RNA sequence: AAGGUAAGUAU
RNA sequence: ACUCUGGUUUCUCUUCAGAUCGCAUAAAUCUUUCGCCUUUUACUAAAGAUUUCCGUGGAGAGGAACAACUCUGAGUCUU
């Protein structure tokens, strides 16, 4: 199919309703070449994230690639360092979430105001 | 506030999202006496400052206008020409990792800058990621030009098709007739800057990002240096130039992080903006559509993207001006006075005025059979017949008066509902993100204005833009976002030019004197309007007024002789 | 501005040096920075750069280089002896490598600069390899020192490892051209110079030393500055420099002394500018006003580079110290430049650049007016002056001695010194000095000379412009109007006069093909045409690259060809050239001029050639370092010698065109040895003519080439990519899309940035850069140089084989196809005709 | 938003 | 190491605006090219020229906070 697209691109080359939405085929990012389809995303060195998009999920979607060469070029001594680092960062993110978690895992007793109003909002 | 609502949204997995109207038609708006004087408010969205980094600004960071009276800061009250410290500039840079996007050179925006895009209008094809638009010029016949000998493809080696990009990257030779194009930047060095990822590390340290320079010994560097420590000797006054000062402190891997950051973060000082002038997401479809998204958040990128280069292509320089200020001649007349209000008051001042003009309007001939409730619906109060609904006609401006009336009276009534506590703050961004994303749905403007589904067209696409930016993470879809700054901001544009229509449209209908196929029938008439007059001008005509008329018959007769291609010749 | 005329008549005082290095080194803010310096009302925005050098609207729209820039100022140095330096601010992109030799062959200097971060490049190599080949003294400027600190974050002595490692390699590329040691690098010597151009930044290790001696006193800055560099520490516990490490983590003299003040200079600045920034100034004695500290943190920076480092006196001293001045420069220039030689008497007398000696211009570049109706030659004077309003004569590139044909009289009108944005007016410029000629142009194509008329008649002419690279693009151009076809060819003949590389040529079917070496170069060569020379409208085909024609095989029988006076034929074998031998050739390794003894004892020592067969060499082919070779092999005993070389000449010429214009697709032959193996001449000397015997030896070695497997021949250009790590294999899949491979992918050292290095397809580079560049969201850039010509897969003669109109055929249907199509674009006939 | 007013006598 | 050097903020008025007035961006009218066409009042969307509007800079002027000392450079700046 791809192969054709490829030809007929060529060839073409050569040879009263209130509309809110915006139509589907108004859509320009439509392309043949897999180049241009499947084009290599930025990793800004594994260490900058799309704006808006949350940096815990931009994590996990990275390539590694950096990853992979930092746990390979990293001698034990500054590896040592990135691991407090990193252990001390999850610490600090285990704490938030485990402040930051749900009514289900919060007895009534110890129930905070916020928690409280999240709960009658329910 | 972006940080903060994507928590109360990942937490609160049932959101309440405000009942629009929030008032009833017909209940009165509410006193500021007895109902938002008295009443404390709830708290606000305030994200918790860390005591310990984020110190430089944690004083002042949630005040309203925040340094204005700090001399060393701002210039004064008139809050212009903020000057900072790299301290509070880095850790406001940090503060707004979220909404900037950590590009350092705009190699990024390679073929998907401002003059792209210029490009490709001029040339009437589009980047796929790049907007579509109408051609510059139509030129259908030269579009499909014949098979000469000179385009013969019998003559044409293909081994990759030559795609838009190409015919925009070079644009002079890749394709014929290339009028009012644009030559793109053609590359950025790469700026290769690596930032720190701890802060427990120097400043100036080899990161494991460079490759090893592996200085070899293969080949012994031989260079010309003298017998050592044999002949030159220092003086003891002589020492490197800054030895005391150490090699980095601990604002000097922020200080030059601050170098590679954003156009406002680069700054130590600038001049104030207005909330209004500030796109926040404007970067966001400045820069490429994130992979693995929908066709209609692409779709929404695309037209972003194509309103935002027909701003900056149709943009002529502000014309020259004397500089005449409303709200100061106000106040020089003895007609309005100066005082200090909450908004919540003031907007509950101006939904009643608006309401009190609007029904002033109304009853205008005297006609009570049409009545505009509070929340600015027009309805008649009975069956009325068909004379009396013809005689209570309105046109289009009155309507639209009506529904912006509509939906200040919207915003007025979230903020009133969010001062006496039956919405929480989260519930109250959310409510105005919604209101300013949903203005077709909630006050129906565009039947009375078709150009404003511009603007509403527009307010749905932003909201593809953020809302899949913000229902990203754990976070899902619901009606908790609350990023209401891109709805807000475009139909503020959108007033700054409604304005004078209305306001003409209105003065001159409440005043005491109302005021108010021609081409080809003009040069006849106004020929024979001009030869008459004169010809009875010159006539001494206080004894011979008689002929005037008859001066107008020959003028017929010889024009008449003239499309009779006959003979025309008068012996007296 | 009267010293810098009253400057011009010492030849001593004056450096013509050329700023040339890799694309977006610093070139062009270097000369910004040196014009600032001596401009005072000319300063940058604090936003954009200053660009002083880019004048065309190209430039300032594009962002690279197009056109060399002449700036002629006048320089203090270190000691304070105001120098007048000449200029040329060389484009750095690849494709424009033309534009460098244009200003390279007027130089008597090179300033490489290259880039800290990037370091040593494709264009910052093939640069060094050619200036290296003109023998032109060649020193180092590493621009861009800021990105080492406030990009990198390298510590001190890492910057100082990378900075070592960028000069030890120039050190290995030049001694791989240049068989003089003086050639060496080393900052210690002078031949290197540091810089930042974007923060005003410039300093050698004499500069800073004389910084240091102004600060404290009683220091030998030259003395200080010869243990600067290198393994040398500083102990200040004897306050002397020791080789060995007076502590155990002693640093080095540089990294001490010059690397660690800069970094921290450039750290408090942009780090502590509230808070330290001020005593700092104090400690360095630098005075800023208040409102010089409420600048942003880059014109901060600049300002107070500039106020520590002054006036750039270190780029001044290193060109004046290697850099011949052209009194001294001149001789090696005549020899490499000069056709007639040193031993000529002009020559001898060019040598001594006499300000009063017989006028001898050397114009290479051709600047357009604002209108662009009138050229100005712009030209290196080597002996005597040029006087306004004064009748020259000026020659050309096809001029000769015996031929006066090519030389036209016309009169000099107003000469300018060029300094980039504005020209000043002068009456005479004497020898040795950088000159707009205008009223020349007329007989001015590319390069000429310019001389005296009615004497000094024995002046040749100097050589022609020798370019890095051959320009193989080809764009046929057509006006949309043919009623305009004339402007069209007077805009063709302007862009003719702008390009040193580009060739425009009319074809048999009346297409004008334009040559150039890539995309960026004939955009900018079209948009010239259009905007500013024809004002048309025009229509540009397709891009396409030349061919050339090799053989395989050895003719499988002896072709023969008998001229129309029935009375003389010539027997021919085509065999193929051995490995690199047409590479000899073309790098002007072995000459046709050579000593015929030694001609063949170097085929009979690389080749193994026969020491007679050698002898029996005639001359090389289509031009005198043509890669193609003609030899005889003609039995002595059945062909009289003497008799064979009266016509030796005319099959000379014959050989020569039928190898400019090939049988199969009417183009260039390579890698092909014709064999002569029977000659029958007519014993009457008029029966034996030219006109019949170049034909005929054309129409013998055509069939000749025929008979011999022919072959087609495709440039491959050399790709070089700079991108992150991550993007390596984007860019291994767009080349392996495009019909390329990678010859290697290595780290470059000190950056995290991998350059891979590629051969590709000519013909299949088109939007390579923008693929590469779309695909790695600009993370990936590559420049794209014609490397060498390579074998077209497929039988080119095949009939069998059926072409399908667009369609990208497959590798054995392209050697056919790219011939048939080409022929179709010459007008020639269908398929090759081989009885013809 | 409209192009959707029956007109006529009588107070 | 010296004497004089006279502020900054803010409220108004009058003008000039090249410059991203604006690191932001509306509306109206007119003239052409279109898409709906069925009549204006609204429109489809590109271009050109204008007008209005939301804002802006510079300069000058007039009041107030200011209360002024002195910042600051000019210099003989002193051992
Ligand atoms: O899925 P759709 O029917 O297109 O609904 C989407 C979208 O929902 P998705 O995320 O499922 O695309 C939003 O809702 P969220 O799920 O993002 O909260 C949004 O809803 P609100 O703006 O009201 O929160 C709005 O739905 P609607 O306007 O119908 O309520 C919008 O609709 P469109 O994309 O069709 O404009």
């Amino acid at each position: 199919k791809d192969k054709s697209k490829e030809l007929h691109a060529i060839k073409e080359r050569y040879l009263r309703k209130f509309v809110f939405e915006w139509d589907a085929s108004e859509d320009t990012s439509i392309d043949y070449n897999p180049l241009y389809k499947e084009r290599h995303q930025v990793q800004l060195l594994g260490r900058g994230f799309i704006a808006g998009i949350d940096l815990k999920q931009q994590k996990r979607e990275q390539s590694r690639f950096y990853g992979d060469l930092m746990e390979k070029r990293r001698t034990l001594e500054e590896k040592e360092q990135e691991e407090a680092r990193l252990r001390k960062l999850r610490k600090k993110e285990a704490k938030q979430r485990w402040d930051d978690r749900h009514w289900s895992q919060k007895k009534l007793d110890e129930m905070t105001d916020r928690d409280w109003r999240i709960f009658r909002e329910d | 506030m972006w940080i903060m609502m994507r928590r109360e949204k990942r937490d609160r997995r049932h959101f309440k999202r405000m009942r629009f109207p929030p008032f009833d038609d017909e209940e009165p708006p509410l006193d500021y006496a007895d109902n938002i004087l008295d009443v404390e408010p709830l708290e606000a969205i305030q994200l918790e400052l860390d005591p310990e980094e984020d110190a430089p600004v944690l004083d002042w960071f949630y005040d309203h206008q925040p340094l204005r009276d700090s001399r060393k800061y701002v210039n004064g009250s008139t809050y212009q020409r903020w000057q900072f410290t790299l301290p509070m500039m880095s850790t406001l840079y940090r503060l707004a990792n979220q909404l900037l996007t950590d590009l350092v050179d705009d190699n990024y925006f390679y073929l998907f800058d401002l003059k792209a895009f210029f490009t490709s209008k001029a040339l009437n094809m589009a980047i796929p990621g790049g907007p579509k638009f109408e051609p510059l010029v139509r030129d259908i016949n030269l579009q499909d030009e014949d098979w000469n000998e000179f385009n013969d493809i019998n003559k044409i080696i293909i081994r990759q098709p030559i795609r838009t990009e190409y015919k925009i990257a070079f644009p002079y030779l890749y394709n014929n007739l290339p009028h009012h194009v644009h030559l793109t930047w053609y590359h950025t060095p790469n700026v290769v800057f690596i930032k720190t990822e701890d802060p427990d590390l120097p400043a100036f340290y080899f990161d494991p990002l460079i490759n090893p320079i592996s200085h070899r010994h293969s080949v012994k560097s031989q260079e010309p240096l003298p017998d050592d420590d044999e002949e030159f000797e220092l003086p003891e006054f002589v020492e490197p130039f800054l030895k005391d000062t150490p090699l980095y402190t601990d604002n000097t891997a922020n200080g030059i992080a601050l170098l590679w950051a954003p156009r406002p973060f680069n700054l130590r000082s600038g001049r104030t903006r207005r909330a209004l002038d500030i796109p926040l997401v404007k970067n966001w479809y400045r820069e490429h559509c994130p992979a693995g998204q929908p066709v209609k958040v692409r779709v929404s990128y695309q037209k972003l993207l194509k309103y935002y280069v027909l701003n900056a292509l149709k943009h002529r320089p502000p014309k020259a001006q004397k500089k005449r200020y409303l709200f100061r001649s106000f106040k020089a007349t003895k007609f309005f006075q100066s005082t200090k209000l909450d908004w919540v008051e003031v907007g509950l001042q101006v939904c009643r005025q608006g309401y009190n003009m609007l029904n002033l309007l109304i009853h205008r001939k005297n006609l009570n059979y049409l009545h505009l409730d509070y929340n600015f619906n027009l309805k008649p109060v009975k069956t009325l017949t068909t004379k009396e609904r013809k005689k209570s006609r309105f046109g289009n401006a009155f309507h639209l008066c009506r529904e912006v009336l509509r939906l200040t009276k919207l915003v007025v009534d979230s903020h009133v509902q969010y001062r006496l506590g039956n919405v929480d703050a989260f519930q109250l961004a959310d409510g105005l993100q919604y209101i300013f994303a949903h203005v077709g749905q909630l006050t129906g403007m565009y039947r009375y204005k078709y150009k404003l589904m511009r603007q509403i067209r527009m307010c749905k696409d932003l909201k593809h833009l953020i809302y899949y930016r913000f229902n990203t993470g754990p976070v899902g879809k619901g009606p908790g976002c609350g990023f209401w700054a891109a709805g807000w901001r475009v139909w503020l544009f959108f007033m700054r030019g409604i304005t004078p229509l209305l306001e003409r449209w209105l003065g001159n209908l409440l005043a005491r004197q109302f005021e108010g196929q021609r081409v080809e029938s003009h040069f006849d008439l106004e020929l024979r309007a001009a030869v008459m007059h004169d010809i009875l001008d010159m006539m001494p005509e206080g004894i011979k007024q008689n002929k005037a008329r008859t001066i107008l018959q020959h003028l017929s007769e010889a024009w008449r002789c003239w499309k009779a291609n006959i003979p025309w010749k008068v012996p007296g | 501005m009267d010293f810098l005329a009253d400057l011009m008549d010492n030849s001593e005082l004056i450096r013509n040096v050329t700023l040339c290095g890799h694309l977006h080194h610093g070139k062009t803010c270097f000369v910004d920075c040196l014009i600032e310096q001596t401009h005072p009302e000319i300063r940058k925005r604090y936003d954009q750069d200053l660009c002083y050098t880019d004048i065309l609207f190209t430039e300032q729209e594009r962002g690279v280089g197009i056109k060399s820039t002449p700036v002629t100022v006048v320089l203090p140095d270190t000691k304070g002896k105001s120098y007048l330096f000449n200029i040329m601010d060389t484009p750095g992109h690849v494709n424009f490598s033309d534009e460098v030799t244009a200003g390279l062959r007027i130089s008597d200097g090179v300033v490489l600069f290259i880039d800290a971060a990037e370091g040593v490049m494709l264009n910052t190599e093939r640069l060094i390899k050619h200036a290296v080949q003109e023998r032109l003294a060649v020193t180092v400027c590493i621009n861009k020192i800021d990105r080492l600190i406030l990009e990198l974050k390298l510590p001190p002595t890492d910057a100082y490892y990378k900075l070592r490692h960028i000069v030890d390699e120039v050190n290995g590329l030049i001694s791989m051209y240049s068989t003089d040691e003086n050639l060496i690098l080393s900052p210690l010597l002078g031949n290197v110079c540091f810089s930042s151009s974007q923060y005003s930044i410039c300093f050698t290790l004499g500069s800073f030393a004389k910084i240091y001696a102004d600060t404290f006193g009683d220091i030998n800055y030259q003395e200080f500055a010869k243990r600067l560099w290198g393994d040398i520490y500083f102990n200040p516990k004897t306050r002397k420099f020791t080789k060995k490490a007076p502590t155990s983590s002693s640093q080095r003299s540089f990294v001490e002394f010059i690397l660690e003040p800069l970094y921290k200079i450039l750290a408090q600045v942009v780090g502590d500018v509230d808070t330290s920034l001020p005593r700092t100034l104090d400690e360095l004695g630098i005075h800023l006003t208040k409102e010089e500290l409420k600048l942003n943190i880059r014109p901060l920076l600049r300002l107070v580079c500039k106020k520590f480092f002054g006036e750039f006196t270190g780029f001044v001293d290193m060109c004046v110290q290697h850099i011949p001045s052209p009194k001294v420069g001149a001789k090696p220039k005549i020899e490499h430049t000069y056709t007639g030689g040193v031993d000529s008497d002009l020559g001898e007398a060019m040598s001594d650049c006499d300000p009063d000696g017989p006028l001898m211009c050397h114009t290479t570049k051709m600047y357009s007016t604002d209108d662009g109706v009138q050229f100005h030659a712009f030209g290196r004077v080597l002996s005597g002056t040029i006087h306004a309003g004064q009748p020259v004569k000026v020659l050309g590139e096809n001029y000769t001695l015996e031929d006066e044909e090519d030389s036209q009289i016309c009169t000099v009108g107003r000469l300018w010194i060029s300094v980039a944005r504005y020209h000043i007016e002068v009456n005479r410029v004497p020898a040795g000095n950088w000159v707009l000629i205008e009223g020349v142009d007329q007989p001015i194509v590319k390069t000429a000379t310019i001389t005296e008329p009615r004497g000094n008649e024995e002046a040749q002419i100097f050589r022609p412009l020798k370019f890095n690279t051959t320009s193989v693009i080809k764009i046929a151009v057509e006006p949309v109007n043919p009623s305009e076809l004339p402007k069209m060819l007077d805009g063709l003949r302007k862009v003719n006069k702008s390009y040193p590389s580009l060739t425009t040529k009319v074809e048999e079917s009346g297409e004008h093909v334009i040559l150039g070496t890539g995309e960026l170069y004939l955009d900018c060569v079209m948009h010239d045409l259009r905007k500013m020379y024809s004002e048309i409208d025009i229509k540009v085909a397709d891009p396409v690259v030349t061919f050339c024609e090799t053989v395989v095989e050895t003719s499988s029988l002896k072709c023969f060809a008998e001229t129309p006076n029935k009375k003389n034929k010539i027997t021919m074998i085509a065999e193929p050239l051995e490995k690199g031998l047409a590479e000899d050739i073309e790098n002007e390794v072995v000459q046709i001029t050579w000593n015929r003894k030694k001609l063949g004892e170097f085929f009979q020592t690389k080749y193994d050639w026969d020491l007679l067969a050698a002898r029996s060499i005639w001359a090389f082919g289509p031009d005198a370092t043509g890669p193609n070779i003609l030899v005889d092999d003609t039995l002595p005993s059945e062909v009289d010698k003497a008799l064979l070389g009266s016509v030796k000449d005319s099959i000379v010429q014959g050989f020569q065109w039928g190898t400019r214009e090939g049988p199969l697709c009417d183009e260039l032959i390579r890698n092909v040895k014709f064999k002569i193996l029977d000659a029958v001449v007519a014993q009457e000397p008029l029966h034996r003519g030219g006109g019949q015997i170049i034909p005929t030896a054309r129409r013998v070695v055509y069939s000749a080439f025929l008979m011999a497997t022919p072959r087609l021949m495709e440039p491959y250009y050399f790709v070089e990519v700079q991108a992150p790590a991550d993007c390596v294999s984007a860019v291994y899949t767009v080349l392996a899309r495009r019909r390329g491979h990678v010859t290697q992918d290595a780290p470059i050292p000190g950056s995290p940035l991998y350059t891979i290095k590629a051969f590709i397809p000519a013909i299949d580079s088109f939007g390579f850069e923008t693929d590469l560049r779309t695909h790695t969201q600009g993370q990936a850039f590559s420049l794209s140089v014609f490397h060498h010509w390579q074998i077209v897969p497929g039988d080119p003669l095949d009939k069998s084989i059926v072409i399908r109109p667009l369609e990208p055929q497959p590798a054995p249907h392209l050697a056919r196809e790219f011939m048939i199509k080409t022929r179709r674009r010459k007008g020639l006939s269908e398929d090759v005709s081989i009885s013809k």
